RNA sequence: GAAAUUGAAACCUGGCGCAAUAGAUAUAGUACCGCAAGGGAAAGAUGAAAAAUUAUAACCAAGCAUAAUAUAGCAAGGACUAACCCCUAUACCUUCUGCAUAAUGAAUUAACUAGAAAUAACUUUGCAAGGAGAGCCAAAGCUAAGACCCCCGAAACCAGACGAGCUACCUAAGAACAGCUAAAAGAGCACACCCGUCUAUGUAGCAAAAUAGUGGGAAGAUUUAUAGGUAGAGGCGACAAACCUACCGAGCCUGGUGAUAGCUGGUUGUCCAAGAUAGAAUCUUAGUUCAACUUUAAAUUUGCCCACAGAACCCUCUAAAUCCCCUUGUAAAUUUAACUGUUAGUCCAAAGAGGAACAGCUCUUUGGACACUAGGAAAAAACCUUGUAGAGAGAGUAAAAAAUUUAACACCCAUAGUAGGCCUAAAAGCAGCCACCAAUUAAGAAAGCGUUCAAGCUCAACACCCACUACCUAAAAAAUCCCAAACAUAUAACUGAACUCCUCACACCCAAUUGGACCAAUCUAUCACCCUAUAGAAGAACUAAUGUUAGUAUAAGUAACAUGAAAACAUUCU
RNA sequence: GCCUGUUUACCAAAAACAUCACCUCUAGCAUCACCAGUAUUAGAGGCACCGCCUGCCCAGUGACACAUGUUUAACGGCCGCGGUACCCUAACCGUGCAAAGGUAGCAUAAUCACUUGUUCCUUAAAUAGGGACCUGUAUGAAUGGCUCCACGAGGGUUCAGCUGUCUCUUACUUUUAACCAGUGAAAUUGACCUGCCCGUGAAGAGGCGGGCAUAACACAGCAAGACGAGAAGACCCUAUGGAGCU
RNA sequence: ACCUCGGAGCAGAACCCAACCUCCGAGCAGUACAUGCUAAGACUUCACCAGUCAAAGCGAACCUCAAUUGAUCCAAUAACUUGACCAACGGAACAAGUUACCCUAGGGAUAACAGCGCAAUCCUAUUCUAGAGUCCAUAUCAACAAUAGGGUUUACGACCUCGAUGUUGGAUCAGGACAUCCCGAUGGUGCAGCCGCUAUUAAAGGUUCGUUUGUUCAACGAUUAAAGUCCUACGUGAUCUGAGUUCAGACCGGAGUAAUCCAGGUCGGUUUCUAUCUACUUUCAAAUUCCUCCCUGUACGAAAGGACAAGAGAAAUAAGGCCUACUUCACAAAGCGCCUUCCCCCGUAAAUGAUAUCAUCUCAACUUAGUAUUAUACCCACACCCACCCAAGAACAGGGUU
């Protein structure tokens, strides 16, 4: 388990990356 | 020749999956459901203050009809008919 | 673990046990092992007439030919007119969150082997203020019946007996040592002899310690034939914890003993239902006891989001939320008695810490997923969909496919007041200071390179025409060999689960655990005798424990292996 | 290490144990070994000849006298700092302790890491070997220190001459090797219709996904893999399971 | 480093929650004993053992602080009471050190070598320039500043592996990769020519002869273009050796009363498997390079010196064959003797041209070195087969028998 702050940029969840990428501009 | 380190979903550096367009059209008309049921749900009808005690006697009357079949568990009856009956095991011609 | 106390009916011949892996080990304490005590195992099947050596009674397991192979793949399923060819699909039980994993066990067949039981509990007869075949209990009790709690595997200790025939030591009588140099010698080389420093051969061999020399001694602290003694809380020891009958930091046999062991493994037929873990204590985290949850039948009525309202803080912020909560949706919530088990679990997201703002690392809280089914993401253990089960060659759905590719430039044009002011020799437009002037159209006492002090080149400013005069920057290369293939151009729809529906009735997919119903070989009583039922008992079931015994395949017709030649078989040759 | 010898029978045969020389303590003595012996004897202990020698201590332990003591060749121990002329190693003095503050000798050694030390030689090339030095703060005088007459299946190096260990292997015979005749194993086996690459999984796939690969069946040699065969690992850890020593 | 308990944040607004996360402490105290006796109702350190508040009455005049502590049994006293630093504080009434002479039931839950995820430790390639290189960042070096690849090595955790993963080298055998020493091809230079550096493409090969220390480490003598790196179980023990590293003995020095031990040193210390399965058994071949001779003593410097390129001749490694001439020694087979080995590999230098009427080598349409090659030789007759021979050969198979 990883801290909520990173260097590696620390790819997000399935879900959260399906809600930002419908929810764009 | 690329070589995932360990578990492409747990971990650190993992396979990264990401979206086509069956998921955001899925996205999509689910997003337009939930839009329409709160449409739906943003109209009351009694407003709260109309409804202290309108349905409370049926409530009353299944919990009550509820307690009497909770209570009223008891073993079956026992007859002599049964009793009688299994003598019948060795039958004749008669 | 008693005692005091009422008390305790002489005589009758079987097995609701078995038939050679059972029952005594037994046909027998036989073979075999050691000097010794002692340990110690399978055996025998035709028949009335074997003085019927006849013709038959065959048919079932593991191993074989009859009758080998025919491309592809945990050996299987779906199937068609035909074995393959087409699609799907990662053996079995277990310590483990996760095992076919390259962890544990297994070659099969046949026989045997593993839940034995009290106080307190549940159900059903009988009697009843009493029950009970003396004794015990009793403010609805007493008696009886049913129901229940494994196996195997160590090093250690004592008691009774045995060993110095190999080896340690001692005692009495004997034997052994060519030859040469023999300096007089616990002298040298060297036969036989005592021990074995090294090489080579084999480690299921000749051998549970061998083969040749290179080796030391070989007139003495040497070796050996015979007989006796020193034995475990000990013997012996020129001391190696060396030896004491092939396994002595402490022997063999028997009894304690089926010793104990939080430690390993295994634990036998079917269906259905319920069923997943806030913690504390312990010379304890590999265990145990109590919390919490799970299992049955009863008694009571309230269990969950509930709402206006309620839950001091302080300097500086103080979020997402929580606690009591009649309505509404619900049928569940507490207690009674017996109780087994979880109590050695992970990942993801959120709120924190150690660590490197590292890890598939650890420590707390909440939710989800897994050790229960399927589908998609390539195979998947934490990503998404989805939960209560069939037959049918039915239908409708959930999740379900990645796009990026870009670095250009202006066409021409430049005289002078001066070497504007100063340490260094001078810095004359780029070493520092305030003011950084001034001429014709128009050019900076200097906007970018080459200059100790000067020359060489552009740009801004006229003269001259006058495109965009600039979406700002955002790419990478390790070791067997890179990986499915393809299409920028016939109209957004379609395909797609165990989710829902169609005819049926619906108990027929969680770890441990608990509850309810059937099933079969034995004997006994009751009916039938071409084989089943009602009741009582069990040595009542084997795909597994490097489980015991007997048969037999792969390994494998694999390694090892014999006998000197001719011959009248009277002989001859190395 | 005095020597011969012996020790771990069955991975170490040695510097390991013993041996004459030396030193310490105890005993006034007749029947069963000691011993049919008498303080030139016997028993209990340490090193182990010959040459130079063994310097100190009873504060602590034990032993002997109970007279406060003796014993160390009985158990064990023999300093630190400051002032100290140009450079280390100091002459000397002061200070506190105590039995003495390392005596002789020897060496960078079988000797804590610094240590491949200065330097000479043996080789053209030497942490290998020998020679003169101790800051050896952890060598050291019977836990004895060193040369020396002889010796060692003990541990290391080298000179004149030679052996295919190599450059670079080869010529032959036997055992053995390949086939024929038979007895005929042992370990081991879940079943196999048993190929390769990339990627994944309990983290190293012939049985999982995508690709490449494919008529079937024996003989003769090598090891790359099947984490292959033999020992419930002797190394690390747990056990209120053991045993040996002090 | 700790063994009991309390407080502050983690745990923020009812409650509970741990760490070998960071800090204050406590084993008590300054003053009266009505600090007397009974008795409704609650909280309860997540169980129990324990602790705390209190209605009211009889009795009497009119309690402060946060942890601040001790149970069963037994002992002292006629009685009310009292006794442990039982600190291992839910507390056996009293037990130390070692086993490299060890045993047993187990654990990759919990290890030494490995394989595994990031990388605390690095190189490579760049953004920008403080400082050096005579002026001068890019010929080159590089810090205070940033981005991408990896584990060479030491370490983080122990995820299949204690019913067994053999551990450093060397001999033999090699495969892959460049972060390239070289021969192949470019541009610049603080390139005057042979000596050097920077950046790119290319792996068809070599990476020596020796010593001693135990070495993969490390030290020194002689060459060319080099004595390159990493991975392959820190490659390879069913092929080979242990020089140490993993035992039982002993010696020196040290710790320790002794026993015992040493990442301090040394002497020697058994190395076992008949190939079951996959896979292999010439892939037939088109090499590489050093030196010398006229040019060469020429460009170059002030002098040393020496080439770029072409032609010719002699030579080293590997592969394909031979016995007749040298050797092993003989009706045969090998090397020490002899013959041959033939083609490249992508980075620039330059005309015309518009987009952008100049100029422009072109991830535009094209022209030159600028692609060798769609290369060439072994070997390709279906069957006569008892037996004999053979330069052919394990059997089989191969050739001859006029
Ligand atoms: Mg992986
Ligand atoms: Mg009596
Ligand atoms: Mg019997
Ligand atoms: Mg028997
Ligand atoms: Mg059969
Ligand atoms: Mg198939
Ligand atoms: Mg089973
Ligand atoms: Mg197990
Ligand atoms: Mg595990
Ligand atoms: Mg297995
Ligand atoms: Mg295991
Ligand atoms: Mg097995
Ligand atoms: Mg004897
Ligand atoms: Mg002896
Ligand atoms: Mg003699
Ligand atoms: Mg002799
Ligand atoms: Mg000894
Ligand atoms: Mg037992
Ligand atoms: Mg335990
Ligand atoms: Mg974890
Ligand atoms: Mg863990
Ligand atoms: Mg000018
Ligand atoms: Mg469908
Ligand atoms: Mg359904
Ligand atoms: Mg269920
Ligand atoms: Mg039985
Ligand atoms: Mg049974
Ligand atoms: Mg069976
Ligand atoms: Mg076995
Ligand atoms: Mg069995
Ligand atoms: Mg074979
Ligand atoms: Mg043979
Ligand atoms: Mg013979
Ligand atoms: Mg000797
Ligand atoms: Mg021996
Ligand atoms: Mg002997
Ligand atoms: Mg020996
Ligand atoms: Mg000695
Ligand atoms: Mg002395
Ligand atoms: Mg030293
Ligand atoms: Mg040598
Ligand atoms: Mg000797
Ligand atoms: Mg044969
Ligand atoms: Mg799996
Ligand atoms: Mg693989
Ligand atoms: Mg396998
Ligand atoms: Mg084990
Ligand atoms: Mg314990
Ligand atoms: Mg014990
Ligand atoms: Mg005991
Ligand atoms: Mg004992
Ligand atoms: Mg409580
Ligand atoms: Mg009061
Ligand atoms: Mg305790
Ligand atoms: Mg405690
Ligand atoms: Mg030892
Ligand atoms: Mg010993
Ligand atoms: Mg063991
Ligand atoms: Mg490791
Ligand atoms: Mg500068
Ligand atoms: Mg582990
Ligand atoms: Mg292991
Ligand atoms: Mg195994
Ligand atoms: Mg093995
Ligand atoms: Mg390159
Ligand atoms: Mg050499
Ligand atoms: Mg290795
Ligand atoms: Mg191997
Ligand atoms: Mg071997
Ligand atoms: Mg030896
Ligand atoms: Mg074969
Ligand atoms: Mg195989």
């Amino acid at each position: 388990g990883s801290k909520a702050v990173t260097r590696h940029r620390r790819v997000m969840h399935f879900q959260r990356q399906k809600l930002m990428a419908v929810t764009e501009y | 020749r690329g070589r995932i380190p360990g578990r492409q979903w747990i971990g650190k550096h993992r396979r990264p999956r990401f979206v086509s367009l069956r998921a955001k059209q899925n996205m999509i008309r689910r997003l337009e459901i939930e839009a329409e049921n709160h449409y739906w749900l943003s109209m009351p009808y009694m407003t709260r203050e109309q409804e202290r005690g309108h349905a409370a006697v049926r409530r009353r009357e299944a919990f009550e009809a509820i307690k009497a079949a909770a209570t009223s568990k008891f073993p079956p009856h026992r007859f002599i008919a049964d009793q009688l009956d299994h003598l019948n095991v060795t039958k004749k011609w008669s």
